[PDB]
């Protein structure tokens, strides 16, 4: 088998590093939080997500595995992904999109 | 028109006229048939054919010949008529090679020293040096000036140390491997047990565009040829169906090729790892038949197409254009916690609706209040019925647990839109709440994920824009067909 | 139709920084063929009339963008680049220009590294652009209740060949070429020593700050 | 790490019709630039390290969503496959199989001329322009692709192409696109370069047609 | 499965069929009643259909010379105005007569038993008449459609002996245009070259391979597209005809589709009842619910004159043992 | 009829044209055998291919204020019951299931409370309140909420080891075909420094020849089409190889033979042959009747097409011949699956 980060091509660097994240600008993207629920996603646009807080469930449509992804990860979500993301426990994060 | 519809049923249908092999009655039928139904045949061919319905006619045939029966036997197998113009194959200037190490050195989860690796790494930059033919004679070193010592190959040998130590740890978890995963042999699979010797070369060791020397170890009609190339999996040549008909006279079994490889494959999911071209006879211009995609496992670990076909290569499943564009849909405002959030705010009020029979709260806290017995947090939702005017509907039922309840502010709440109200009865009026703090908070929810599909739909837009300058696909090139 | 406007400021005027041969090539040529086909797509159709801005924002019939779209876009964008540029230009803003690049970006130098990383980073041809983005979508769920001041944010984008933020009802305020006619001549493959000279010593930073009191016209309107 | 391989031929060899300066920047400086930032991009992944220059460029396009390091890598390849496209005594008209096979598929030779200029004039922006061997199709076509995008995206094969970015002509013919075009054409395209690209695709896309038997 | 049948169990099983699905969807198709001034509305409320036991047992209906019967009531809704103007009275309906347990009906004092009848099933048959190709659809209603080839296609849909049109003109006539032809059959260019209930559904479907849903239960236009694509088909030589006489292509109806039918027959003489006591009520005003505007009278005569009358309703030859079971396992193709 | 599920083949002696055009029927010109070679049949055709190896088969605030307790999302909405507290009175069809411009409630106060966001409903209201939209259907079913044995009643309304495959492309591409091949379908018939296989290592660009991996040899048409006229003296029948070091410097052992380095071993070898342009008993595709025979030995061949040729057996994909005389039609293109039964 092959992750499945690696097969939809989830790019996602565990525990960043400030020196990235004001790269990046975290501080300026907005805020989402969720509590403890599902949402179905399909990405139109890449996005790309800086967790603040809690834990990230996802699992591509029709997949039975599913990729974690926890506080101080950042991950890019591809477009045309689509994926349910649950969220078991208060979470956090600040996301920016990321045109062409 | 008859040509035209054999070349048809040819290319399109995959016809060929493969000769038949038929016991001799029914090569006497095959031909008696053809004079008619009764008839006293009258054909040289058919009357040979009815003299050959005995075998001692057969014997005496062989006596006269001369040819021995089991020569006789094996010509009967012979082709049946236009074999082909013999190949003449011709080599395109020297086969001038580089001990080159491959580019996929280490194998995936294989750790090695990054300093060696970037020595073996450094010789892939080599590949950009200019040889030219007028070039390689002047310079060229023979005989004992060309004996091994003499050649710098040093980060190659590097390579070959890395090499043999990851086939030192890890030849046996690859046997392991291989009779998990596949049950029985078949040429690309791993050479294991009693056929593996100790030196085959893993497949670590190939890379696209190395030459070997091989021997053709098999051919399947419906896959190609199949070349030990010196390694733990043959190498496989793709050739198919009615392009055998002609291959069949070149490519025989146990020849001796020079083969190029040309791809190399993850062994776990395609079936045949090493595809190969043919160098030496080369049959280019007779393979007709070629594969779309390299074939693949479908195993009993996968359980999602999409995740099969990202994991071999494969176009995604189509799916009817939706006629709807993705930028002119709506903005996702409704955030699906809010649904949970009133969930909880209903729990709140019912507790509070009970806290407004107040003697049978007496004595603890609101945040002190416990879950009943037998309270199963495993599963959130149960499912029954529910009926009204002699008529029955499906009913819903979701589990709140107190310990998610805000309850001691939705209390302060409580108390001050009483005493609020209390005070609109004083005014002489009544009081309607306009909103409690679990609808502002489900309204900010609703802000945020508003939020979110706005700037989703800005990006969106922008992409578009850039895609469409660019000419590159706005949805994914294989999700969508028409039919 | 529309007409060659030349750059406001003698062909001269920039040349240590941008070279005469340079402006002679790109306006001259560059700039004039594209109003001139722009002139001869609109003539005799229902787009002649309209503004060069109108012209733009229908032309890119929301994608599948029409013929006329390129050379309306870049006849736009390159009279906005003469605009962008001045001799003497450069140095730094004032005002509410500064206002919004200390509050967007956090400093005058952080809008510059990253106005300069974007510009080096749009490969191929195309533009980058400093825009005031109060931009309002037409998806009928677009409108926001409760806005606050924080949005309309100066935003730094590029785009490629004849994209321009007009199409995305933003509006620019600063832009810099980056196709390879517009520098080529005076700096070769060096695109970002082009960049540098272009915030240094050639910025319009008035003409920005105009632009943005204009943008503050248009979104308070609303 | 791919190194900086040259063009075939010296840098002055294209004189008059493509300068010595102009090959200089566009070799020494550009197809430079982009080497060494792909080298510096996969030093840091070994996946994208372990595949070769054509697997390469397929998975960075990564199915029309392209990762970081696609824009050096096609860089790298479309200039390594321009200057072999190009040679010094370019001649006027394809001879043998290239002749044989443009005939079929365009027609004719001024047919092809015809679609590969008007292709070339109306590629916007930076681009390239390809005379590609269809893989499913066995036919010539040409294809205009904007920025770094070449056929191998679509496992189409290139025979022939024309850079179209600005800095390939700038220095020698400025805005005038279309007479760097006719020089291209009429000076400096390779077809024996053409012939070997057949012959490699035809490994590949067999364009010949089979005998049938009786 | 592991043993011989109950011999009785074919009418027994047929009987619990007509009872346990019969009685709703005849009742379900009995439709609101209007007045002739469009101001007063009555319906039958189905989903209160009530059988009560029979009041007379079968040795003392025997005895008596009566039918062994159960009654049928239903309540039924009646505007006679707006507003309150309603009245909702739970009416009975009539007699059903029920059958005993080893497969006969008393009737009038006589056992009677229900022959089964044998029927060409529905579906879609190929005819080589004389070569002449020529499809027949047959409806369960027993009603033919015919289609014909005689020579070089030019399929025509028959209707009468006078009357044939082809079948792109039928199915433009139905609706579907000449692309929705060219899209939908195999064979599109040799159609350009001419310029049924539940078992029906089903059995078109198996002979044609199609796979419109069972909810279609009438023909639909491409049906009959795809009749004459088989039609060419079997011009071509690409299909078979069909053999009608064999026993494959036949049905059986059983004492449950005869009664099911009898009750349509039924409630078909109860909406010629209603609708002229309406008139009466609508002309002489009278009384709202006595009982209601329902009589007994077309139930119990309509199942008293199919016993007394029809061919497949014949006394139980009680002779010996083994001729009352024989009796109710006959199959007549009469009727 | 096909006795087995399998595809038709006909070698020779059938006509290839049709009787009569757009039919599946061909004629018999004179005998011949139809085989239909067996195959099980059976998908997503985008992820099976060819040669896929499939091994898986009350309170008072509430009288005025219950307005909170509701809710209305993009297609739904709930409202309390206790009928609601408001006095607004609902009523459903009797099975639940609405329809276009159906009554749902009859009695303005707020139903629901007012979000700040309200994104784009399908389901619309309008005022007594009707319930209309746009195969789609509205259905209303209970919620009840439960905590700590209290509960409350919500109407919630809203719109609602196995084969390989072997596949065709057809008569059109989207009517691709299968055929699982099993060991229930094709079996084997019974068994009837030094040279070694390896690498030589990774062949050079030659940039005398244009390509970025090299093209080795021309085959007898290459050298008509593609061999350009500077290259003539190039074109060798005997294969030279040179071996280029780290260095760029230049070894041949010796430039009359056919000596290449093996990399795993560091040691010159020859190779086989000279590779210029100088077998079994059975060939592929070849078709045998039942009890033919190699040779005296026990094993007889059964009736069958060779799939696989190998160094000592061969893998046979069973067949069975059907014979046919002149003017016998044939129900079939070449290679049409034929099912069991099928004429
Ligand atoms: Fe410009
Ligand atoms: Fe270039």
């Amino acid at each position: 088998q092959t992750p499945l980060e690696e097969l939809y091509n989830v790019k996602v660097e565990r525990k960043v590093s400030q020196r990235r994240l004001d790269e990046l600008g975290v501080s300026r993207w907005s805020v989402w939080k969720t509590g403890k629920c599902k949402l179905p996603w399909d990405w139109q646009v890449d996005q790309l997500v800086y967790i603040e807080e809690g834990e990230v469930r996802v699992v591509p449509e029709g997949s039975k595995r599913f990729m974690q992804f926890l506080a101080g990860d950042l991950v890019r979500y591809p477009k045309w992904l689509e994926a349910d993301l649950f969220f078991n426990a208060p979470y956090s994060e600040r996301y920016c999109f990321k045109a062409y | 028109t008859e040509d035209e519809a054999r070349r048809r049923n040819w290319i399109e249908r995959g016809w060929a006229p493969w000769e038949e092999i038929l016991t001799p009655e029914a090569d006497f039928a095959r031909k008696s048939l053809n004079e008619g139904e009764e008839v006293p045949l009258q054909s040289p061919e058919a009357i040979e054919a009815f003299k050959m319905l005995r075998p001692s006619y057969r014997k005496k045939k062989i006596k006269e010949m001369g040819i021995t029966e089991d020569e006789w036997y094996a010509k009967q197998f012979e082709i049946r008529g236009d074999k082909p113009p013999p190949l003449d194959t011709s080599w395109a200037g020297p086969l001038v090679v580089r001990q080159i190490p491959p580019r996929d050195w280490p194998p995936k989860g294989w750790e090695v020293d990054r300093k060696e690796l970037e020595f073996i790494r450094e010789a892939h930059k080599l590949m950009a040096e200019r040889v030219w033919l007028e070039d390689l004679d002047k310079d060229l070193k023979v005989g004992e000036d060309a004996t091994v010592d003499k050649m710098c190959l040093e980060r190659f040998k590097v390579f070959l140390k890395q090499y043999n130590e990851w086939v030192e740890a890890n030849k046996d978890r690859l046997e392991e491997d291989s009779y998990k995963y596949d049950q029985d042999f078949y040429p690309g699979r791993r050479i294991r047990g009693k056929d593996y010797k100790e030196g085959m070369y893993e497949l670590p060791f190939y890379y696209p565009g190395m030459i070997c020397e091989g021997t053709v170890t098999t051919l399947h009609l419906y896959q190609g040829a199949f070349v030990d190339i010196g390694g733990v999996h043959e190498g496989w040549v793709p050739i198919k169906g009615n392009d055998w008909f002609w291959i069949r006279h070149f490519i025989r079994v146990g020849m001796h090729v020079i083969v190029e490889i040309t791809a190399k494959r993850d062994p776990y999911r395609f079936r045949f790892p090493l595809e190969l071209r043919f160098v030496h006879p080369n049959i280019d211009h007779m393979i007709f038949n070629k594969f779309d995609f390299p074939p693949i496992f479908h195993r009993d670990g996968d359980t999602n197409p999409d995740e099969i076909r990202r994991d071999c290569g494969r176009p995604p499943e189509p799916r009817k254009d939706p006629g709807s564009k993705p930028e002119e849909e709506g903005l996702l405002s409704d955030h699906p916690y809010v649904d949970k959030l009133w969930q909880l705010h209903v729990a709140e009020q019912m507790i509070l609706d009970d806290y407004e029979n107040p003697e049978k709260y007496k004595g603890k806290k609101l945040s002190e209040l416990s879950d009943d017995e037998g309270f199963d947090e495993r599963k959130e939702i149960e499912h029954g019925e529910a009926y009204y005017k002699k008529t029955k509907l499906p009913k819903v039922i979701l589990k709140t647990s107190v310990k998610e309840l805000d309850l001691e502010a939705a209390l302060i709440e409580r108390k001050y839109h009483n005493k609020l109200m209390m005070e609109a009865k004083a005014r002489g009026e009544g009081y309607k709440i306009e909103k409690l703090r679990r609808n502002i908070e489900m309204d900010e929810y609703d802000s945020l994920h508003w939020r979110r599909s706005l700037e989703e739909r800005e990006a969106l837009l922008r992409d578009i824009s850039s895609r469409q300058a660019l000419g590159l696909p706005l949805e994914e090139p294989g999700r969508y067909k028409p039919g | 139709g529309f007409e060659l406007k030349p750059p406001p400021y003698p062909l001269d005027a920039l040349e240590p920084h941008m070279s005469r041969e340079t402006l002679d090539y790109h306006w001259g040529k560059h700039h004039k063929t594209y109003v001139e086909n722009l002139n001869k797509q609109i003539v005799g159709t229902d787009l002649d009339g309209l503004s060069l801005e109108e012209v733009v924002l229908l032309s890119y019939n929301r994608g599948n963008m029409l013929p006329a779209f390129n050379n309306a876009a870049q006849a736009w964008n390159h009279e906005f680049f003469w605009e962008s540029i001045q001799p003497g230009g450069g140095g730094k803003p004032s005002g509410d220009l500064l206002r919004l690049i200390e509050r967007d970006f956090g400093s005058f130098s952080d809008f510059v590294e990253r106005f300069k990383a974007a510009a080096a980073s749009n490969f191929g041809s195309g533009w980058t652009w400093l825009a005031y983005k109060a931009n309002r979508l037409d998806v009928a769920n677009a409108v926001n209740p409760l806005p606050k001041e924080e949005d309309k944010k100066l935003v730094i984008v590029k785009t490629p060949n004849a994209v321009n933020p007009l199409v995305w009802d933003y509006s620019p305020l600063l832009t810099i070429d980056t196709w390879e006619h517009a520098y080529y001549l005076d700096f070769e493959n060096r695109r970002i020593e082009y960049i540098n000279t272009f915030m240094e010593k050639l910025v319009s930073w008035e003409t920005v700050s105009t632009r943005l009191e204009s943008a503050m016209a248009r979104a308070a309107q609303r | 790490y791919y190194g900086l391989k040259t063009p075939p031929y010296p840098l002055d060899a294209l004189e008059p019709y493509m300068s010595r300066r102009t090959l200089e920047v566009h070799w020494g400086k550009h197809h430079r630039g982009y080497v060494d930032n792909l080298n510096k991009q996969l030093g840091k992944d070994d996946k994208l390290y372990g595949y070769t220059m054509e697997e390469l460029i397929k998975a960075t396009y990564n199915n029309g969503n392209p990762l970081p390091e696609f824009n050096n890598a096609a860089q790298v390849y479309n200039h390594d496959f321009f200057w072999e496209s190009m040679q010094p005594g370019g001649g006027d008209m394809p001879q043998k199989g290239v002749l044989e096979q443009i005939e079929k598929d365009f027609g004719s030779f001024t047919n092809f001329r015809e679609k590969f200029t008007n292709a070339a004039l109306t590629q916007f922006g930076s681009g390239w322009v390809w005379l590609v061997l269809k893989r499913e199709e066995r036919r010539l076509e040409v294809v205009k692709t904007s920025n770094a995008i070449n056929p191998l995206v679509w496992d189409d094969i290139p025979i022939i192409s024309l850079d179209v970015w600005e800095h390939s002509y700038y220095l020698d013919y400025k805005n005038e696109r279309g007479k760097y075009i006719n020089t291209f054409l009429n000076h400096l395209v390779s077809w024996n370069a053409a012939m070997s690209r057949m012959a490699r695709a035809e490994a590949f896309v067999n364009l010949g047609e089979p005998n049938i038997p009786i | 499965t592991s043993t011989i049948p109950g011999f009785n169990q074919i009418q027994f099983e047929g009987f619990y069929r007509f009872i346990d699905q019969g009685l709703i969807e005849e009742l379900s198709k009995f439709p609101k009643i209007e007045d002739i001034d469009h101001e007063i509305e009555f319906q039958l409320f189905v989903e209160t259909y009530q059988l009560v036991e029979p009041l007379i047992k079968e040795r003392d209906a025997v005895y008596e010379s009566l039918t062994y019967s159960s009654e049928l009531y239903v309540s039924a809704g009646l505007i006679w105005k707006t507003n309150r103007n309603m009245q909702e009275q739970r009416i009975f309906i009539g007699n059903i007569p029920l059958m005993n347990s080893l497969g006969t009906s008393i009737v009038n004092g006589i056992y009677r038993v229900v022959i089964n009848q044998i029927l060409q099933s529905p579906g879609i048959y190929y005819q080589s008449e004389l070569s002449v190709y020529t499809g027949t659809i047959i409806s369960d209603w027993g009603g033919r459609l015919e289609l014909e080839i005689d020579k070089k296609a030019r399929i025509w849909a028959r209707v009468s002996r006078k009357q044939k049109i082809s079948i792109l003109v039928l199915s433009s006539a139905m609706g579907s245009n000449l692309r929705e032809i060219l899209e939908n059959v195999c064979y599109p260019e040799i159609f350009l070259s001419f310029l049924l209930g539940r078992i029906g559904r089903r059995n078109i479907n198996w002979r044609l391979n199609l796979n419109i849903p069972q909810n279609n239960i009438f023909l639909l236009p491409r049906d009959i597209l795809a009749a004459a694509d088989h039609l060419i088909g079997m011009k071509f030589g690409m299909g078979t005809l069909d053999d009608m006489n064999h026993l494959k292509n036949k049905r059986i109806r059983s004492v449950a589709d005869l009664l099911q039918d009898q009750l349509g027959l039924a409630l078909a003489r109860l909406e010629n009842v209603v609708k002229g006591t309406i008139g009466g009520a609508i002309r002489h005003k009278l009384i709202p619910t006595p009982q209601n505007l329902v009589t007994s009278t077309p139930l119990t005569t309509t199942y008293e004159s199919f016993f007394g009358l029809h061919p497949l309703s014949q006394v139980l030859d009680r002779t010996n043992p083994l001729t009352q079971i024989v009796h109710g396992r006959k199959l007549s193709y009469l009727g | 009829y096909s006795d087995s599920e399998g595809e038709m083949h006909w070698s020779t002696d059938v006509s290839h044209a049709p009787e009569f055009t757009y039919s599946n029927v061909h004629l018999l010109p004179k005998t011949s055998h139809l085989w239909i070679l067996s195959g099980g049949s059976c998908i997503l055709f985008s992820i099976h291919k060819d040669q896929d190896q499939m091994n898986i088969p009350y309170s008072a605030i509430f009288h005025e204020n219950s307005d909170l307790l509701a809710k209305r999302r993009r297609n739904r909405f709930l409202i309390p019951f206790q009928i609601p507290h408001s006095g607004i009175s609902v009523e459903i069809p009797i099975n639940g299931i609405f329809r276009r411009n159906s009554i749902f409630a009859f009695f303005l106060a707020t139903l629901f409370p007012k979000d700040l966001f309200r994104e784009k409903d399908n389901i619309q209201l309008r005022v007594c309140l009707v319930l209309n939209w746009d195969l789609e259907e509205v259905r209303a079913f209970f919620v009840e909420v439960n905590t700590k044995g209290l509960i409350r009643d919500f109407i919630r309304i809203g719109l609602v080891n196995h084969g390989t495959i072997r596949m065709f492309l057809n008569r059109n591409k989207e009517s691709q075909s299968l055929l699982i091949l099993s060991s229930s379908n094709c079996f084997r018939i019974g068994p009837f420094i030094k040279n070694s296989s390896g690498p030589l290592g990774t062949a050079i660009q030659i940039s005398n020849f244009y390509s970025f991996l090299p093209l080795l040899t021309y085959n007898q048409i290459s050298v008509i089409k593609y061999l350009q006229l500077d290259n003539f003296k190039y074109i060798f029948q005997v294969i030279h190889s040179y071996l280029i070091d780290e260095n760029g410097r230049i070894f041949n052992l010796d430039p009359y033979s056919n000596l290449v380095l093996n990399p795993f071993k560091l040691n010159w070898y020859f190779l086989h042959q000279n590779y210029n342009n100088n077998s079994t008993i059975i060939s592929l595709g070849q078709f045998f009747c039942e009890n033919v025979c190699i040779a005296k030995k026990e094993p007889y061949l059964k009736s069958g097409q060779v799939l696989i040729v190998q160094r000592d057996s061969v893998v046979i994909r069973s067949a069975k011949p059907y014979l046919a005389t002149p003017g016998a039609k044939v129900h079939g293109h070449y290679r049409e699956i034929l099912y069991e039964g099928d004429t």
